[PDB]
């Protein structure tokens, strides 16, 4: 099923809500210990992880350097180690089973620090950081490098993109996007790194671009019906889902998946209520 | 609000 974990809509939300596009049904499951938006969702050995964000609300505005931990068999959220600092707006990949945790803000501090968490220890340790300070960054893993794209550096959006060797723990600036793209959803399908939507500065996006790693080249395949940034993504059983987020006036419950192979985009189901900031992953 | 979550700043 798709998870989706937090999210905003007039504050900060502890929702986690799972969709099967079987039936199409919506599942309610434990609720988050702690609201949470701006977080980013993952899975590792089959439990659920929800990383950074903030708790927006009536009394407090506080980011989030929590590490939270759901397993769908006992339907329990339990604590992890927290991070080296508060990460909203966080992106997170994962690799050889260790939690990425990228850029993200702090008050006014926009980070190019990344960390690396070990579930079999439970510890965070820093490892190299980005060339750019990027929140609101989009995160993807392909053949076991880890991808930093688009963002906001505190002054200006970001069409770059930025990748980052394992075994040599180094970043290395690739070819930038056609769009500049903040809070856009990005994910890997198949073999290219996909970028959905996202906010350049002026308008909410509906395109979405495509990166081949052997061309290195980005290109545009066929946009969303509706613009939005702060959407979750995720890749179920090679069709893109993504789900809520903002354009500008209205938080979208929509979710839209694509198909690859009609490049094609559908209207798959509303989610129980619009929301933006979510964190999504599959188990 | 923020321009592109829609959060209160």
């Amino acid at each position: 099923l798709i998870y989706t974990a937090g999210g905003y809509f007039r504050q900060s939300l502890s929702y986690l809500e799972a969709y099967n596009p079987s039936d199409g049904t919506w599942l309610r499951l434990a609720d988050l210990q702690v609201p949470r938006s701006g977080l980013a969702g993952c899975v590792v050995g089959g439990l659920l992880y929800a990383v950074g964000g903030r708790n927006n609300s009536p009394d407090g505005n506080t980011d989030s350097s929590a590490l939270d931990c759901y397993n769908p068999m006992t339907n329990q959220w339990s604590p992890c180690a927290p991070m080296s600092v508060p990460r909203n707006r966080i992106g997170v990949g994962v690799i050889d089973g260790h939690i990425y945790a990228v850029g993200g803000s702090h008050g006014c501090i926009h980070h190019n620090s990344v960390e690396r968490y070990e579930p079999e220890r439970d510890e965070w340790h820093l490892v190299a950081p980005m060339l750019t300070r990027r929140i609101g960054v989009g995160v993807a893993v392909l053949n076991r490098l880890l991808y930093a794209v688009g963002g906001f550096d505190g002054t200006n959006r970001l069409n770059s993109a930025e990748c980052y060797y394992p075994e040599r723990n180094e970043w290395r600036m690739i070819t930038a996007m056609n769009t500049i793209r903040s809070g856009a959803g990005v994910c890997v399908l198949h073999n290219c790194i996909y970028a959905a939507g996202g906010y350049d500065g002026q308008d909410q996006l509906n395109s979405v671009e495509r990166y081949d790693v052997a061309t290195a080249t980005w290109t545009f395949v066929a946009p969303m019906k509706h613009r939005r940034s702060a959407l979750g993504i995720t890749v179920h059983q090679g069709r893109i889902y993504v789900l809520g987020g903002y354009d500008g006036h209205t938080f979208l419950d929509s979710v839209e998946c694509y198909d690859p192979d009609t490049d094609t985009w559908s209207e798959v189901t509303r989610m129980t209520s619009g929301r933006s900031g979510v964190g999504v992953a599959v188990t | 609000l923020d321009e592109e979550t829609g959060e209160f700043a």
